[PDB]
């Protein structure tokens, strides 16, 4: 979190906690409400932005999901949509702790050599994630958008 | 009373209609006196326009005896 | 006849379900709130008297009309009847402070007295003005007291006010 | 009664209603019916009574009358109460969420429409005398008796007909809109419809024959009370086929046709013994040969 | 109220001539189907409850109203609409017996609509419960007396609708 | 119709006095609610459909009521049960922004309960979809402004009892 | 309104069935009876005018509802009479060329008894003239299709009694 | 129906029916047999055409019935199948009455509403209605194919 | 208020509210405390501001207080400065709502009527109501008072 | 325009304007310079826009371009381009307007049936307007994506 880069920052260089980081901290405090209620959205709306990304997803790659492909037959679409759950999950972990080291630390480290021993195309599981962050992003505000997309393009740039 | 006879051709605007239009499109009618500025109003916000106009019956410099 | 709890346990009934998180906050948010509603109504209980007299000095002062020729506080059959009127209000926005609820006041106040006051003709503007002017003689003697919570003092008298009064606008 | 001891404030005008001598010609329950109406909200009434709403039928303003048989239900209407209206046509064709579709015609749901689309005779001089069996006339006279039934729901006698505006309607020289207006403010209309009635009650009839339609509510009927009080009834005429609602759903050419029912009305039309669908309140069970009789079955 | 004899009696009076030929024909057919009148009566008098209780069932029971948020949830209301329902067959048993729906208009219905508007109750569907009530008297008691009682339900129904 | 400030001011007016310091801290109570209103009124008027869509396919979609037999049988009439929901959700959505029921009772509750009893419109049905649009705006929008607009929601279903 | 064939086709659609064996039976037995309702509404369309004559003639002439007092006095009231029973032969023939009184009730027997009832229409004396009516038209007619009218003209009067 | 067509235009003009319309509904009255077969060949077959239409629209359509697309699953395909067999069940309606008039009151008015809301494909739909006039009209004889092909294309030009 | 008359507007339109009008509101709640602050002004100042307004109008046109005229005498003068003090009042009212609907529906709807039938001048109670602006914008500051001086010279253009 | 609408609604009523749409006239011209903004943006970027949105466009469905196909052939693509280039030049015009009238009264009127007429999927031609709201969106700046998004969904809507 914010909160955890700050003291490690301060401890790493042997002192109290600046004015600036607490200044920091104090910006997180404040915009932790916003923040809640972004990830409080995001959750309630969490099987539908799945379902409809995933639709959209299967829409435009249709070779991920035909015979041959990746993610072929119903176990495999389910293990899909399981896939885009765990990361729209890693995304509201992400938006509660106001950074993206959970994210980097639970799902964005080893990602490329998990997914290529899975045989799993990453640059459709980067477009499953920007599908996310269209649906996610058109059921918010406009600063709310914003705001979870910065951790959704995070999880773009780390798989592609 | 004193009548107008007035001549119109309105365009249609906002959907295109599927039955003949030509009797309400362009179109010669006798309006009254009284409700010729309230027609005229209508047809003029509606968005046509009144190519021909006279004063079929009366005289005008009517003070009395228009009715 | 129906207090928060009661019209709670419709609400839920209507749609035919339990009672959630938010009907359990509901009810605790009333339960802690009751110490105060059962403090606020001993203290109109106290003050009833002298506060209905006081109100009504003061309505008969700001409108001084009510007291002369054609007004309809003019005798003191009249004035009586205000006064009974006046303790009347005072008396059921004391049962819907305890009850948390309007309800008793649509029920069994203002559900026949615009028809009532334009019967006999009594004014239904001096009436509210009463009404309020007892809101808020009563909030400021709880507000003077050691009450802690007064907020839910203005709702049955601002509910009695909206409801028996005319749509100006 | 009122003197004898203290009057409690929510039986007040039952209470007096019953307390008179007419009380037993009065057969409407007044005390459960307001008692109810206390708890549940407005109901589908006229703004200024029950008795302002006048029969759902094809011709007649026939009003329940005050005094003959008293079934008065005042609700205390404020000015911006819409009544909820019943289109006839397409559900999704009323105007309260569908504004754009107040042209709509509502094909084999509603009403009739009834337009100038043939050309009228006599239009063009391309006819050069002769012609006989100039074809179109009989849908313009049946025209002109579809727009008289819709002022007058009734067809006419011989002596009452506006032969005059028959004949500038034929030859063109006005339109369905100036035709209606004449109908409208002929006195045949006023002797019949406005002056044996109720001024409101004439109002909202003459709103339901011209625009085929119930009137809102307090707005609208304020501003033609207000028309009938300082012009009068030739003034409301006008200002409802000038009404910016019936330019919008009838154009020069058209006939008004009744396009919204009140709920009773409905309820009048289409809950009798016949006329009622199965599935209207109704459970409807599947109903299937038994699974024997289909072992049976060769 | 008034039955088929009081009927042809005030009609008589009205005019004030005496009892014709063709109004002595309205007491033969009265006293024709007088008999018929006394066993349908005694038959649905028998099976009074029975009737309604089925009327529910094929009509009512498992729809909309019955489940929470209906006119028929509660069980003060299911028995309101069963007492309404039992109220409708004595009537009409009363109007069959009588001959004539004089009965109905002056005590079932001359105020039953807007008290059932003041309700909420729904009108279309307490008409499909008559009709129902209506089907299964047709069965019990036969095709005469059935569409004899029919007449007086759909009587019923008429004034509410 | 009344929002809170035309209500403060109505009420200021039939006491025929200036606004006093009560009536202050009244604007300015509906002023701090009134970004959070606007905030959800934007989000449901985007997501307008889509809370429909989950309402319906949540509480009346494979049931009896689609099903032959049903009210929501014909597509007339499924397309009339969208748009009822439609004009819950944006009279809902109204009542929310002007922190008031009183548009609910001028325009939606006004003859509601006959207008469906005349229809045959079932009433628990279009209760549980009114509480399916509740439990989706709730989850879409959060638990402050989803109470908020779940107020709105239960008065309509209990101006619907 | 609806024929006999839509109402075969509303009883499947509702149901949620195919056309099975008796619903084309039905059908069968209306497109048999087709040509004589045909040609029966062909007759009341020619010989109009001459039914509700004789009608009267048999029924309301000559009697007190034509002299002063009666409700049938005026030439308005005599044009009223006349139009009504125009209207109800006419409707009469619509209900016996579709097979059903659907439009019967949609359109004449709304509200009928309340309108003759607030205007002091003799009933008993409506019903006469309908069931002269009957007569004169089954006379003119035929007896199959004057059965078929009967029955029709009969619902009026059972709907307006 | 054309019985209930004429009588709606005589009852809305306040006149007996027109001797046209009289033998209009006579000449209805008497071809209502060959109406009869049709529907009743319809119902005998009722499940073959909505099978191989299904199939056809399926092969001409992939993306409704791939992943991502409204009808995937079995389920899904149950309830399309379904709504091609209650539009095929309209056909016999349309077929018996003579008339387009139960078609567009029962499953036409609203289905464009209908069908955005459930997010369906309505020029799919189209298409599995096209497929099912084809298949039946392959089905059945010349003159009757020419029958019902106007109910058919009354249906594709609604939905279209 | 503005609430109120942009939901009376899109229910017209039969739609939800413009992203425009809510930022609208937006607005009007963000200002709501310089709203407020002309409101106490005005309550402050309310019988300064018709006292040197009705001083002007009766220097401006004595027949007003002239024998003969309709405010002659003292209780008629009394009854016309009570007059201009709800003009004031509503103008108060006005200026917080944000709206001219609290204006109008209390005291422009029937005000022609009400003064015909009255015999007040019209034209001389608008020059009042003038008179009332110009003492406001005297003991008021710059924009604030050409924000009063809008719903002022709405009064003055509905009445007049 | 809402200066157009503004002006037709005070016609209508047959007044002048009230002080609420006269500060919604304010407001407008405020927020003009910021509407300006996104239309010079739009209009620099409009060729990069029409040719990758029109390029995933033929990625996502190649039937499109495939022979036998609308757009199959280099004047076809030209074609499909230049409806591309207008639909994006409208959107320009109902950014500088702030109001969907221009839109709606050049080029989203009688679409369907135009369409229809063309034979052109109006289906292809809605995803074509998704991918150049998406390409628009990532393109170009975020709260001025919210503004121009309402008139691109606006299209969408209508045209589907
Ligand atoms: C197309 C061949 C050329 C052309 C077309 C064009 N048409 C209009 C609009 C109208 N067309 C008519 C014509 C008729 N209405 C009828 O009822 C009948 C007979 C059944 C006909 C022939 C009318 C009346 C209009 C006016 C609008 C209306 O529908 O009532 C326009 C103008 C549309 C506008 O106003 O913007 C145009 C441009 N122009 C060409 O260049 C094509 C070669
Ligand atoms: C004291 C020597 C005198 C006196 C003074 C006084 N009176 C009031 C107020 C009221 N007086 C009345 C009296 C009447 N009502 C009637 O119908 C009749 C005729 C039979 C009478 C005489 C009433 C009702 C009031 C209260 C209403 C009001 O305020 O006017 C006051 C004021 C009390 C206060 O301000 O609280 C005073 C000081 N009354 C007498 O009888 C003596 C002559
Ligand atoms: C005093 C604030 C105002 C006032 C009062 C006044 N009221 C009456 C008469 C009646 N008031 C009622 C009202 C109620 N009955 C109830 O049961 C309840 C709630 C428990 C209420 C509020 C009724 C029924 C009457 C009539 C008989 C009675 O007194 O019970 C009068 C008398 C008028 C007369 O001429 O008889 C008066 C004077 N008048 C004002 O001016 C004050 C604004
Ligand atoms: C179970 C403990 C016993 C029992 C139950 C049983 N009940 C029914 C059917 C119905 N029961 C009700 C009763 C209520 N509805 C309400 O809303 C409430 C209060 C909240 C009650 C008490 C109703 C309405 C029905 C009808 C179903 C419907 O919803 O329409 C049955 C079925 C009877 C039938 O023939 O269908 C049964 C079997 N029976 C037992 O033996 C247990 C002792
Ligand atoms: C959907 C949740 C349920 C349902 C709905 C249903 N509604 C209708 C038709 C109408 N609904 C209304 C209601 C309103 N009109 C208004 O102006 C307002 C407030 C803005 C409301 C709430 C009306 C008037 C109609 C009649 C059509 C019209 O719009 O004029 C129907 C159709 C009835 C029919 O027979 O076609 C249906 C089916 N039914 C369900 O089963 C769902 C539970
Ligand atoms: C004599 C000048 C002509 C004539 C007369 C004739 N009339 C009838 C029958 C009826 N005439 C009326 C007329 C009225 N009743 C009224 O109350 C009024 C207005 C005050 C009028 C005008 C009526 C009602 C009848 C019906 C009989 C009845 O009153 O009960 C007939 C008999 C027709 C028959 O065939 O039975 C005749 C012969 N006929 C002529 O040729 C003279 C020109
Ligand atoms: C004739 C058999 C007997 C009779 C008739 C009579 N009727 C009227 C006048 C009216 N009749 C109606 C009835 C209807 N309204 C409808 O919508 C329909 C179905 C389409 C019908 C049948 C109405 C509304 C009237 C009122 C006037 C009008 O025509 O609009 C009268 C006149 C009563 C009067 O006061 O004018 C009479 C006399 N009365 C008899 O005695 C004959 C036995
Ligand atoms: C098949 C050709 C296409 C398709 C179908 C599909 N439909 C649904 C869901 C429903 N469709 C209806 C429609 C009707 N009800 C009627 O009564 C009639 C006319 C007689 C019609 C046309 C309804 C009511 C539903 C809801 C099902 C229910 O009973 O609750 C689905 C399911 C969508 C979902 O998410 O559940 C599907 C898949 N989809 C395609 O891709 C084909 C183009």
């Amino acid at each position: 979190s914010i909160v955890t880069k700050s003291i490690v920052n301060a401890d790493a260089e042997a002192r109290y906690l600046s004015p600036g980081e607490l200044d920091r901290i104090k910006a997180f405090v404040t915009g932790g409400a916003a923040r809640l209620r972004i990830a409080e959205t995001l959750t309630g709306s969490r099987e539908t932005i799945v379902k409809q990304a995933g639709d959209r997803l299967f829409q435009k790659r249709p070779d991920i999901v035909s015979p041959g492909g990746n993610a072929y037959g119903e176990e495999m679409t389910a293990t899909c949509l399981r896939d885009m759950d765990y990361y729209l999950r890693l995304v509201t972990y992400g938006v509660v702790s106001g950074d993206v080291t959970p994210i980097e630390e639970i799902g964005l480290v080893g990602v490329r050599e998990m997914y290529r021993s899975l045989g799993t195309p990453i640059e459709a599981v980067a477009q499953s994630v920007r599908e996310m962050k269209e649906v996610a992003s058109g059921l918010m505000s406009s600063d709310d958008a914003a705001e979870a997309s910065a951790y959704f393009d995070f999880v773009i740039g780390k798989m592609s | 009373m004193r009548m107008f006879r007035i001549t119109a051709c309105v365009p249609s605007q906002t959907r295109i209609r599927t039955q003949r239009e030509l009797q309400n499109t362009y179109f010669t009618k006798l309006v009254p006196y009284d409700n010729w500025f309230r027609e005229q109003q209508r047809i003029m916000k509606m968005g046509g326009k009144i190519v021909k106009v006279e004063l079929a019956t009366g005289r005008p410099g009517t003070n009395a005896g228009l009715a | 006849m129906r207090d928060a709890v009661t019209t709670l346990i419709k609400n839920y009934d209507l749609t035919g379900r339990y009672l959630d998180r938010n009907a359990m906050d509901e009810l605790k948010a009333y339960f802690e709130s009751g110490s105060a509603r059962i403090a606020a109504a001993a203290m109109i209980n106290a003050n009833s008297a002298t506060i209905v007299k006081r109100a009504a000095a003061q309505l008969f002062e700001e409108i001084p009309e009510l007291i002369r020729p054609s007004g309809n506080a003019y005798t003191t059959r009249r004035f009586s009847a205000c006064l009974r009127d006046m303790d009347y209000y005072l008396r059921y926005a004391s049962y819907a402070l305890i009850a948390a609820d309007n309800n008793v006041l649509d029920e069994r106040v203002l559900q026949g007295l615009r028809e009532t006051y334009n019967s006999l003709g009594v004014p239904i503007g001096p009436t509210v003005r009463g009404i309020q002017i007892m809101k808020e003689m009563i909030e400021a003697m709880a507000e003077d007291s050691s009450l802690n919570s007064t907020d839910f003092i203005a709702s049955p008298f601002d509910h009695m006010t909206r409801e028996l009064s005319e749509l100006s606008v | 009664g009122l003197g004898v001891e203290a009057q409690e404030c929510r039986n007040w005008g039952m209470q007096q209603d019953l307390f008179s001598y007419s009380a037993p010609f009065r057969k409407v329950p007044q005390f459960i019916t307001t008692f109810a109406q206390y708890d549940r909200p407005l109901p589908d009434q006229h703004v200024y009574g029950s008795g302002n709403d006048p029969l759902e039928i094809q011709f007649g303003a026939i009003f329940p009358k005050e005094t003959r048989n008293p079934s008065k239900r005042p609700a205390p209407f404020n000015k911006d109460t819409k009544r909820i209206l019943i289109h006839r046509g397409p559900a999704v064709n009323n105007q309260v969420g569908n504004p754009s579709a107040v042209g709509e015609f509502p094909g084999s749901l509603g009403a009739k429409v009834f337009r100038l689309n043939g050309g009228l005779p006599g239009a063009k001089v391309g006819k050069n005398t002769g012609t006989s069996v100039k074809f179109g006339e009989s849908s313009t006279q049946a025209l002109i008796r579809a727009a008289y039934r819709q002022v007058f729901g009734r067809d006419l006698y011989e002596g009452q007909r506006l032969s005059v505006a028959e004949i500038q309607l034929e030859n063109g020289d006005i339109s369905v809109r100036e035709f209606i207006k004449r109908l409208a403010k002929s006195e045949l209309f006023l002797k019949l419809y406005w002056a044996p009635h109720y001024v409101c009650k004439a109002i909202e009839y003459m709103h339901r024959r011209l625009l085929g339609r119930p009137t809102y509510g307090r707005q609208e009927m304020n501003q033609y009370f207000d028309i009938a009080s300082k012009q009068g009834f030739y003034a409301v005429v006008e200002a409802m086929i000038d009404s910016k609602e019936y330019s919008d759903a009838f154009g020069e050419d058209t006939v008004p046709y009744e396009r919204y029912l009140t709920p009773g009305g409905l309820q009048m039309r289409s809950a009798r013994v016949g006329s009622l669908r199965e599935d209207i309140g109704q459970r409807v069970d599947k109903e299937v040969t038994p699974r024997f009789v289909e072992l049976g079955q060769v | 109220m008034q039955d088929a004899i009081t009927a042809v009696i005030n009609s008589a009076d009205v005019q004030g001539k005496y009892l014709d030929g063709a109004a002595m024909d309205k007491l033969k057919s009265y006293f024709a189907s007088g008999e018929l009148r006394v066993r349908a009566a005694s038959v649905i008098s028998a099976n009074a409850a029975t009737i309604v209780k089925e009327a529910v069932a094929k009509s009512l029971l498992y729809s909309d109203v019955t489940r929470p948020g209906g006119n028929m949830y509660t069980t003060r209301r299911y028995a309101a609409c069963i007492r309404d329902l039992d109220y409708y067959l004595r009537y009409a048993t009363y109007a069959m017996l009588a001959g004539d729906a004089s009965i109905l208009d002056e005590r079932v219905l001359n105020g039953l609509k807007e008290t059932y508007n003041s309700l909420g109750v729904p009108i279309s569907s307490t008409v499909q419960a008559i009709q129902a009530i209506k089907e299964v008297t047709a069965s019990l008691v036969g095709a005469d007396a059935g569409k004899e009682m029919g007449v007086y339900l759909d009587y019923i129904c008429s004034g509410l609708s």
